[PDB]
């Protein structure tokens, strides 16, 4: 057990491991600055959370999705990124082409949900 | 490989929030409301930029200490009908030669508990407090610009530690690398849940009761080459300085209103003498030193060091100004910076008073200080300097101040708040099936 | 066996939290602070623990009730100006209402800053300390300035339901001999309380709720003299007020838009106001209250009531409001008799314009005259006694504590935290 | 219909037939006092709702899971618990074994989502 | 792309494509006005999963579920519903119908819940 943010410095493959630590610590003159902080930090964790959804995600931590990896996004092998690099420097990488990933998956799973749904007519 | 989806990754970037208080007779800086504390993690192989210049936990702590202060001053007594013509003479009644004339004897006709019915009463003003009008007619300093809110007499001055803690989804990162500057990047970074105690010291030209350094003087500016930046230096070891009122001062409550007293000097029992401070002198040239060798760090080795008094301007930023038993003291530092530099005994410093005072350069806002019964005695710990260059072989600093924020930058220099973003996108040999 | 997690289960803790208000010419414990309201539910084979002594339902309407008194009295008008020298004579020079009064005469402010103006009013002698036709001053003018009761609002109390919000149940304990503390064994979850009449009133539990087949004594501690007796009653006991008195209520501008309102004259019945409780009645329900007072003490113990000890007038009055002016009656024939194993009692009232109502210093309030005659009509629904620390008991009449009032209506509340999230073992296997 | 809280004195077993119940209501200077109460009640229900989420029992009612019942916790067999105590009874039995059930199901859930991670790239 | 609300007018079948676009525009003195709505969004937000949760639609945009219809909520047949109606039509035609079809579609879930629960103890 390394605590939350513990395995900030790890590599990839290691900090996967702990996504419970820093998923369950997103949710929980000194008045209504505080209470709004509270209310913010419901928002921002809900809005996360219908991502998952939206995504086919709810309810898991690691969700493998349909998407395929476009080699533009990341040329990088699966050896030297989940053994030779943090997240953080993961986040950097992509940081711009997270909000195209985003919507790879809003509709692929769009798809999936009407693929889903003709099959259950049959 | 197929995008696959992480939730709760560990990455973070730099975010500014509103941090809440929490803490460990009410108190200005009340702990009341602040929830109580309970907590570190070291974060290995983590390198994160620091920039203690930009930083918004000191903004918004400086918003939060004088929110903290003018709600606390909104109950209690708001001395309007203090603002009439006081008839002063000199106290002559046993004075000193330092202090001659410092202290004025006036009296005037204040409100009764009955609206209708006048009372004349007297009491002890301190020079810097009432400005003559053309025994001598005196009126309050500031009366041509606001009334005065009476300090309430329950409530305290002293700093209590309080701790500034993020809310969920943000973090605080505690840089704690021993030779941090301030600026750049800070290799041994770990994790709290909220800072230390930061004890809100109001001070100027000298930070008291602060935090020291680990291991030696350390020298901050946020450009070193700019001499209109101020230089925020920091002590590995503290200089205690001894404050002190030598005048056993009486409290005399007058009841100027319905359910309103004003509390007056009544009269010093015994003889009239200056309040100073003594920091040691070998201490201090000690410390001086420490803090020259370090200063050289930064224009270099044959650069001639020269220490020298406020440039000028108002009385409370030229001084020492400082608040511990509840009086305010507005030491003349003179004594301290007065050396140059080459390649038992203590040092006095005589202090003022002042009873009528604003603090956050606020004009418009008073608050009256009233007196301390008995006399009051006082040891801080001198723990760091704010200092400002001159514009050669030979720098010349004097102390600065003024600017409250830079008694809390040498407090919160080693905290960061960052967001946590915790949903991540990788590739992987994953397929939805 | 596998542990199964079960989300939604009926299980609760005991929990303190902030209750809502809900209500069915603005008042003092106005709906304005408060919600609309729309209900119980027989939980069976359900036994709770309730405590009303431990209960902080009761420590948070005392909060809230003061809070409602405070926030209703800002916006009117501040008696600032009211501290002047009083120039008061007698009105009788010689048993009547007018025996109670001064005459003062004295300089007002006018609506012009550069004006006096020379008025005079009727002051209770209780409202007025002597300065050393004499001088005299308001009684509470060297700790506060009392803001004026604003002529507008009402101290009549309006029922009031405190409501649970989210996650938390309110349980009602429906147990008729439940006396504070211990088991309920019938339970019930109400969405929120009956309307709780804010009634404030020392000595005496005016109006309210009944007990539902006996007296019941409700103690923290029955052992203990230092702790207050709740009595209940079963059925009510019928209490008249009055002040004869025909008043003329008389406007003085003290200021720009702000009215001072002032006894001008007073004629009509001057009896002393007063209060009327059947002495038939009243007997017999001291003799309900011995009897059940006698199961803590003994078959053979002398029960006595005696009046009340000393302290305040609040304290050793029956302080009440009825109609917007507030009575301060003796209670010393109600409380007069020893218990061994159409007539009426009159108690005469006292009558105060500047109050100090919630035990505090520093806040006052000054009632405004009521004009004509006022007339009253209430139910004493129980007691609060002290007991003296021998064969023979004593009990004094009690009070001043505020919360005691209200403790004798939530008394058989309790808010509980549900925990919806329990874990079980079962046959079941994740696949 | 028993209403809400209705099925507390029930045994278990009736009284997992009325989860529903409980379940949708939790959820629905004095603005704030109301106001305060309505984040309280709001972020409450989250970290229930994030704790069955990181057990793979998101969107359930009764959620079997993969931990095997430790007699430690009790060990009463499994026809004097289903109709003859009430959850009340329940929860004050294994109160103290709780917090130690709960550590089983976060490392049972992450341990098969790394598994079925792991045989899903086969 | 039509926007927030653009396929207002289209047809059910058309709209109903086009769902995550509205999902997604639910959550996202003078300073209790502010705070006081990002309240009631949260709350308003949650009420709507949680109806989704006890229907075992959570997670789910489109939720194909076990409820039949009666045919007495709507006699109109697929054809004239999915490619004639829009959703605001619709929606004024089964309005009084709606708090039936919410309790079959829990009690359905209710019964579904336990009849895989035991179909797992064999
Ligand atoms: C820096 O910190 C020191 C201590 O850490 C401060 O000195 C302390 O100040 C408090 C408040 O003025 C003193 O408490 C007072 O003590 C007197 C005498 O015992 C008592 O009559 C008062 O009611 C109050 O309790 C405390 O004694 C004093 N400690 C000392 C002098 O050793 C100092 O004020 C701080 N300087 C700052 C914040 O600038
Ligand atoms: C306090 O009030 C008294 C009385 O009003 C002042 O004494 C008078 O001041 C006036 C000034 O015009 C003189 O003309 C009178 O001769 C004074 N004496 C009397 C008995 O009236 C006194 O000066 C006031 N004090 C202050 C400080 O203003
Ligand atoms: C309020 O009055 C003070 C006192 O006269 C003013 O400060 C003085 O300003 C003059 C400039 O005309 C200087 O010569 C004096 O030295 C100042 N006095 C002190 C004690 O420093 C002040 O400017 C006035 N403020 C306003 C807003 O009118
Ligand atoms: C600061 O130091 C001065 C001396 O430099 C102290 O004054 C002396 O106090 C002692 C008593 O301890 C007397 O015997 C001396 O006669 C004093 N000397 C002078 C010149 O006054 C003073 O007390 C110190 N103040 C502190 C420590 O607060
Ligand atoms: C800064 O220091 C200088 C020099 O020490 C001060 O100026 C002189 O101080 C002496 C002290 O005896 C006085 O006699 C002179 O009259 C001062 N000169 C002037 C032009 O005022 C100066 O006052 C100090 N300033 C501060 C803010 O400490
Ligand atoms: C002034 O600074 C010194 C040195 O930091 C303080 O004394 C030390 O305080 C630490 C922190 O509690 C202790 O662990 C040490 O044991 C102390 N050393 C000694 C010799 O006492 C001192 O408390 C500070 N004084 C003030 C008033 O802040
Ligand atoms: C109202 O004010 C008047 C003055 O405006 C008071 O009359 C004065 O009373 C004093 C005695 O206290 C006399 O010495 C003055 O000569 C009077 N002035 C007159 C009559 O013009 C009057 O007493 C006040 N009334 C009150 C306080 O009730
Ligand atoms: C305000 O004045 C009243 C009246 O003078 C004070 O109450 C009196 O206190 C004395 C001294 O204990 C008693 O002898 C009197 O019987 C009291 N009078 C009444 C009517 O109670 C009161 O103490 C004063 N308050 C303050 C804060 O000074
Ligand atoms: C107890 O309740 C009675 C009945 O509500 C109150 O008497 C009423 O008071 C209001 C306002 O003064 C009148 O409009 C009603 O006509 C009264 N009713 C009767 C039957 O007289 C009484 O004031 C309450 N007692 C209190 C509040 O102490
Ligand atoms: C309350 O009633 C009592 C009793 O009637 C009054 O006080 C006593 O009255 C009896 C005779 O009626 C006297 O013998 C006592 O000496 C009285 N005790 C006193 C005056 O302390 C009392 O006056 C009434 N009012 C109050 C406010 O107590
Ligand atoms: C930091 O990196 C080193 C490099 O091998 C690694 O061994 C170590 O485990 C890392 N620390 C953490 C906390 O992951
Ligand atoms: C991959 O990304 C590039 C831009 O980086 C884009 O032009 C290309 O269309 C993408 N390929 C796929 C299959 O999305
Ligand atoms: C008081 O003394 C000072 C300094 O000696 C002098 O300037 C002032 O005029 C004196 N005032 C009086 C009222 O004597
Ligand atoms: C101030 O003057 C008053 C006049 O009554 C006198 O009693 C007091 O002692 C004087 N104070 C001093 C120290 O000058
Ligand atoms: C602080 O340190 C950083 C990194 O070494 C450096 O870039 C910066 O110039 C330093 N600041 C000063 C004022 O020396
Ligand atoms: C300050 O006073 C302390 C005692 O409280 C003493 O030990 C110390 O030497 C003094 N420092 C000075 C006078 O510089
Ligand atoms: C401070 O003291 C020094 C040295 O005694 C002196 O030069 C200076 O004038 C003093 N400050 C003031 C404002 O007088
Ligand atoms: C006024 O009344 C009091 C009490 O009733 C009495 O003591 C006083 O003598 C009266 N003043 C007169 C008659 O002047
Ligand atoms: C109240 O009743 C309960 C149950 O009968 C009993 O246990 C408790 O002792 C009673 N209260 C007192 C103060 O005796
Ligand atoms: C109380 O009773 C008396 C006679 O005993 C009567 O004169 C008076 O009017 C009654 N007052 C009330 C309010 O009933
Ligand atoms: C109180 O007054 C009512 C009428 O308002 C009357 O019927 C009743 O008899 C009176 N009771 C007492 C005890 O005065
Ligand atoms: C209680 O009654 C006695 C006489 O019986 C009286 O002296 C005392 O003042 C009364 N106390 C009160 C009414 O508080
Ligand atoms: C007193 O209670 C009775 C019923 O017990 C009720 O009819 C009557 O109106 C009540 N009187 C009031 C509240 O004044
Ligand atoms: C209470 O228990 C009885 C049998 O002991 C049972 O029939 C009844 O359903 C239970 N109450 C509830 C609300 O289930
Ligand atoms: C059950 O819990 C106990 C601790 O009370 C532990 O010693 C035992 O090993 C556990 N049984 C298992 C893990 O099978
Ligand atoms: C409006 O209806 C027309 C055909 O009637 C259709 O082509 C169009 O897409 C509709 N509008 C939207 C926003 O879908
Ligand atoms: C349709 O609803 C009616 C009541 O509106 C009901 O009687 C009928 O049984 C329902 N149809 C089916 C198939 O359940």
């Amino acid at each position: 057990f390394l605590g939350f943010l513990g395995a900030a410095g790890s590599t990839m493959g290691a900090a996967s491991m702990t996504l419970t630590v820093q998923a369950r610590n997103l949710l929980s003159v000194w008045g209504i600055k505080q209470l709004q902080a509270r209310v913010l930090a419901v928002e921002r964790y809900l809005r996360d959370q219908q991502l998952l959804g939206i995504w086919g995600c709810s309810g898991k931590l690691i969700c493998c999705t349909n998407v395929p990896w476009n080699s533009s996004w990341s040329n990088r092998n699966l050896s030297e990124i989940w053994d030779n690099m943090t997240w953080l420097q993961w986040d950097k990488e992509i940081s711009n082409y997270t909000q195209i990933i985003y919507g790879l998956l809003e509709e692929s799973q769009n798809q999936q949900e009407k693929n889903e749904q003709d099959l259950l007519a049959l | 490989l197929w995008v696959t989806v992480y939730y709760g990754v560990p990455v973070w970037k730099d975010a500014e929030t509103t941090l809440f208080c929490a803490s460990d007779k009410h108190n200005v800086w009340a702990t009341h409301a602040c929830v109580p504390t309970d907590q570190e993690i070291h974060l290995e192989n983590v390198t994160e930029e620091f920039n203690m210049w930009k930083n918004n936990m000191v903004e918004q702590m400086h918003t939060d200490i004088i929110s903290l202060w003018d709600q606390s001053l909104k109950p209690c007594v708001k001395l309007t009908p203090l603002c009439v013509t006081l008839q002063c003479t000199n106290v002559t009644n046993n004075i000193t030669d330092d202090m001659r004339g410092e202290l004025k004897n006036c009296s005037f006709n204040m409100t009764t508990e009955l609206r209708d019915k006048k009372q004349k009463v007297y009491s002890l003003f301190y020079r810097l407090d009432v400005v003559q009008i053309n025994n001598k007619e005196y009126r309050l300093i500031n009366c041509n610009t606001s009334a005065c809110t009476q300090a309430c007499p329950k409530v305290s001055f002293e700093p209590i530690p309080i701790h500034y803690c993020a809310p969920a989804g943000f973090a605080i990162l505690k840089c704690k690398d021993k030779k941090f500057n301030g600026t750049g990047p800070c290799p041994s970074v770990s994790t709290v849940q909220c800072t230390h105690g930061i004890k809100p010291v109001v001070s100027t030209q000298l930070l008291l009761n602060g935090s020291l350094a680990e291991e030696e003087v350390m020298i901050r500016s946020e450009n070193i080459t700019n001499n209109a930046k101020n230089i925020l230096v920091q002590f590995n070891t503290p200089v205690q300085i001894n404050c002190t009122r030598p005048n056993n001062n009486t409290r005399k409550s007058i009841r100027i209103g319905p359910g309103q007293a004003f509390y007056a000097t009544g009269d010093i029992i015994g003889d009239i003498r200056q309040a100073h401070c003594n920091v040691s002198k070998a201490t201090w040239n000690e410390t001086l030193g420490k803090v020259v060798k370090q200063l050289r760090k930064h224009f270099g080795n044959n650069t001639i060091i020269r220490f020298a008094n406020s440039s000028g301007g108002d009385l409370e930023v030229t001084t020492h100004s400082f608040n511990c038993g509840g009086e305010f003291f507005y030491c003349n530092t003179s004594g301290l910076f007065n050396s140059t530099w080459i390649s038992n005994d203590s040092i006095t410093l005589p202090c003022r008073i002042k009873q009528i005072i604003n603090m956050w350069q606020r004009i418009g806002q008073c608050m009256y200080a009233p007196p301390i019964q008995g006399v009051i005695r006082c040891v801080s710990n001198i723990t760091g300097l704010i200092l400002t260059r001159d514009g050669s072989t030979t720098e010349t600093f004097r102390p600065g101040g003024g600017d409250m924020r830079d008694n809390w930058r040498s407090e919160l220099y080693k905290y960061k708040v960052v967001k946590i973003e915790p949903l991540g996108v990788a590739p992987t040999r994953c397929k939805r099936r």
